[PDB]
């Protein structure tokens, strides 16, 4: 029945620079109390979710004086003054004012770097893996920045798609960089015709795309 | 030293039964009104349920009115909520969590409601690139095992930098699977061994698999 709105949806921010993030509800929070039961909980990556700010504005014990609650009626709002690699995670703001109890879609809060390219290393498929029946070839993409990167496999210079999927590690604690994966599936009989695998990587901190490839034998 | 502790989850079969549980220390459990909250896997926080400090009143989210309740102990501090007529999309990790404010989150159960048959994965390894950029890389492949979770170690937790272990994907089949690697000196290859845990305790399965360079 009441409806909480995030925004933005993702905000990177540059550490030491100031954050702000805002929550909208479809129907005033104002009660006859004269409290406003409107929280805010931050989720760390692998982690539980816990409580920052509770009845707009009251810092919860624990909790570092850089983040502040604001706002009143339909319109609210998180501040951290001064961001720090803490602080990464999703960002939730909820109501317990009147039932069924709601909370925001989130806002992911990802740490702005300076640009850095991936390591890049392929693996071809064990010998235990074939004698199963199947083939699965890896590429790695090792400690970059930013997220967005475009992995395209081939197969003797013939491009492949809708048989390979990635996945992506948590930014590093030390290092606020990024990892990937990508996994392309093909089966045993296929993988031993062909002779050229190749993993072409294409990143804004190469100064073109980059690959890496083997051939079957060594 | 709040706490909160879960127990029950596991996999279950659509329109099966699952009883979850939640223990309690650090605060009066019977002062408080407490409630669970779940997270679908990649998606947000949704409100499921809530109980008053008395068990006077009763609150649930509109996709579980028909088949969820929530019962309390206060002679034993014990939170419950029985799930009765589960679909695919219950599927979730179940918070308990403290009523007023939301303020304390137990570390959450993962609930997996779904017909597929729980089996182990195999262990493959990715054996070292010959190329030195002077870092190799190397890992295993865990492929084709139902349902989450896995945990990946390596030399029994005692080589932890330069590991990124991923999060696992969902396969066209409808199994998991996942890779594990780690950088290290290509030098360090002769003198060093690689040898990856995998832990799998739906299955109960638990493979050690030595990793090394093509003969
Ligand atoms: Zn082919
Ligand atoms: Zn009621
Ligand atoms: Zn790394």
């Amino acid at each position: 029945d009441i409806v909480m709105t995030q925004s933005p949806l993702s905000l990177p921010v540059t550490p030491g620079e100031p954050a702000s993030i805002s929550c909208r509800v479809s129907q005033s929070l104002l009660h006859s109390n004269g409290y406003t039961y409107l929280h805010w909980y931050l989720q760390k990556p692998g982690q539980s979710p816990q409580l920052l700010i509770y009845k707009v504005s009251n810092r919860f014990s624990g909790v570092p004086d850089r983040f502040s609650g604001s706002g009143s009626g339909t319109d609210f709002t998180l501040k951290i003054s001064r961001v720090e690699a803490e602080d990464v995670g999703v960002y939730y703001c909820s109501q317990t004012r009147h039932v069924p109890y709601t909370f925001g879609g989130g806002t992911k809060v990802e740490i702005k770097r300076t640009v850095a390219a991936p390591s890049v290393f392929i693996f071809p498929p064990s010998d235990e893996q074939l004698k199963s029946g199947t083939a699965s070839v890896v590429c790695l993409l090792n400690n970059f920045y930013p997220r967005e990167a475009k992995v395209q496999w081939k197969v003797d210079n013939a491009l492949q798609s809708g048989n390979s999927q990635e996945s992506v590690t948590e930014q590093d604690s030390k290092d606020s960089t990024y990892s990937l994966s990508s996994t392309l599936t093909l089966s045993k009989a296929d993988y031993e015709k062909h002779k050229v695998y190749a993993c072409e990587v294409t990143h804004q901190g190469l100064s073109s795309p980059v690959t890496k490839s083997f051939n079957r034998g060594e | 030293e709040v706490q909160l502790v879960e127990s029950g989850g596991g996999l279950v079969q659509p329109g099966g039964s699952l009883r979850l549980s939640c223990a309690v220390s650090g605060f009066t459990f019977s002062d408080n009104g407490m409630a669970w909250v779940r997270q679908a896997p990649g998606k947000g926080l949704e409100w499921v349920s809530f109980i008053s400090n008395l068990a006077y009143s009763i609150d649930y989210a509109d996709t579980v009115t028909g088949r969820f309740t929530i019962s309390r102990d206060n002679a034993k501090n014990s939170l419950y909520l029985q799930m009765n007529s589960l679909r695919a999309e219950d599927t979730a990790v179940y918070y308990c969590v403290s009523g007023t404010w939301f303020a304390y989150w137990g570390q959450g159960t993962l609930v997996t409601v779904s017909s597929a048959s729980t089996k182990g994965p195999s262990v493959f390894p990715l054996a070292p690139s010959s190329k030195s950029t002077g870092t190799a890389a190397l890992g295993c492949l865990v492929k084709d095992y139902f349902p989450e979770p896995v945990t990946v170690s390596w030399n029994s937790g005692a080589l932890t930098s330069g590991v990124h272990t991923f999060p696992a994907v969902l396969q066209s089949s409808g199994l998991y699977s996942l890779s594990s690697v780690v950088t290290v000196p290509s030098s360090s290859l002769g003198t060093q061994t690689y040898i990856c845990n995998v832990n799998h305790k739906p299955s109960n399965t638990k493979v050690d698999k030595k990793v090394e360079p093509k003969s």
